[PDB]
């Protein structure tokens, strides 16, 4: 869940 | 009685954080799916705000302290705030010369009516336009419009938060420098701070009409596919 | 020694299916992510293929017999022959005079390079392109183009199928068909039906090595994120 | 699971 954010979040 | 070295410090990394997160100019806008006038508008307005996510990411990585949260209160944050992030944010380029979102034109130039052709009922547009209008009224410095992005942000009560204890702190410190900056800063900023904390309590109520409106336009599969993965991710249920 | 009646039958409802779903003048493409010469193809292409897929779902549902199918194999076999669908019906924009699909251009004409800044290796795509020219050089009456994708679509073994006596069997009376029209209606077609058959399982290959490159591509977040729901959904493992 | 591909098959 929220792997693109996890990912944004550098 | 004088801003403080702390809070001259806090106040330079949030506006260098919303300059290098906003663009006046709006070059970016060409790379959308193009604005149509079914739901035509959805494809662009669905590309502007997965965009606009991007960039109130980028800010918030920026605001002080913030790195320093779990991942997963970043997210919790993030997902709720964001969606009041924007509407604050895109007041930069409302107009009340004609009361809509002027980033081009007429290509650019969002009306209500086109928010319309988006998904979503006028009974419910009308709130977000006053909002903007009274926003656009209390003519803000900079500072002061990128304080409010970042005390919205790190409010306390939203769905999903842990810590909420270092989080109400971090946000007592961000106000601390709103007050000292108007009241310092500010020829007639009295009443400033008031107005500007009452803004906020807009925006739970315009966020609350939106997940709504958003709930029934995500739950038909024609349409969500007209979204894309970081909106889907970012106003979705998993948790 | 001559064409059935319910041959006939079935091959005007084929080429009335492909009729209503492409575009010779490709008059949706303004409506994509525009195209950039990263990864900066990525976000034009996937519009392009996720277009794509909604007309393959649109001829698929014409294909004799195929709504009478289960819903799920429906979906299994979407998933699985999407991609060579696609490859299959690229080829009627596919030019040998430049080898590159010119569905307009500049802006519109895709070659070997872009499909690079898209997230693929040359040393994955010049079988790609080898089979276009194979494909474009069998100058196929569009009766076989149509009744080709057809019988691709039917190919019995797609991981996840369920009835596959049924399906073998709508394809066996497809290939009939097929074989039918070439003997009868082409020219010189003795060595055709076979080299027909043959490009498929260049198909299942070209199919494997895509599924592996973007495998890749979806697993990194930055990329997935330029998709569509429906690529995802399409190219995905949920079952 | 797979939400769209249901609706598109009318
Ligand atoms: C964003 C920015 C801009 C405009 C913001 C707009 C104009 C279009 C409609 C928007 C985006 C509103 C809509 C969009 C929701 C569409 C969606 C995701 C498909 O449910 C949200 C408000 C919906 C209400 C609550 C009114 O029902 C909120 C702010 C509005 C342009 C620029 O200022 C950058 C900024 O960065
Ligand atoms: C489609 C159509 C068209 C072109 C097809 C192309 C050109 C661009 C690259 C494509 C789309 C290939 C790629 C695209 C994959 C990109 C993605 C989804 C991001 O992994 C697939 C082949 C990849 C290989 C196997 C070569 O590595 C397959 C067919 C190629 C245009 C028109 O003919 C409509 C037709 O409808």
């Amino acid at each position: 869940k929220h792997k693109i954010l996890h990912r944004l979040l550098q | 009685h004088m801003l403080s070295d702390e809070q001259m410090q806090i106040i330079n990394s949030l506006v260098e954080a919303h300059h290098k997160t906003y663009d006046d100019s709006y070059s970016d806008f060409v790379r959308f799916r193009p604005p149509v006038r079914r739901l035509s508008m959805l494809p662009h307005l669905a590309d502007l705000v997965s965009y606009s996510i991007q960039k109130v990411i980028g800010f918030a990585k920026m605001i002080p302290g913030f790195r320093d949260l779990t991942a997963e209160d970043q997210i919790a944050l993030l997902k709720s705030s964001a969606i009041e992030i924007i509407m604050l944010r895109s007041n930069q380029s409302f107009s009340l010369e004609d009361m809509s979102w002027s980033c081009g034109g007429p290509d650019f130039k969002y009306c209500i009516n086109d928010v319309t052709k988006a998904g979503h009922t006028l009974e419910h547009l009308e709130p977000l336009v006053k909002f903007q209008v009274g926003l656009k009224k209390l003519k803000l410095h900079e500072e002061e419009h990128v304080l409010l992005m970042a005390i919205c942000l790190l409010s306390p009560d939203r769905p999903g938060v842990q810590d909420h204890v270092r989080i109400e702190a971090l946000q007592d410190r961000l106000c601390d420098v709103l007050q000292a900056y108007i009241r310092i800063q500010h020829p007639g900023g009295r009443l400033l701070y008031a107005k500007m904390i009452q803004k906020l309590a807009d925006l739970r109520s315009l966020n609350e009409e939106h997940s709504k409106q958003y709930r029934s336009l995500s739950f038909q599969p024609e349409h969500s596919m007209q979204l894309t993965p970081l909106v889907l991710e970012v106003f979705g249920s998993e948790v």
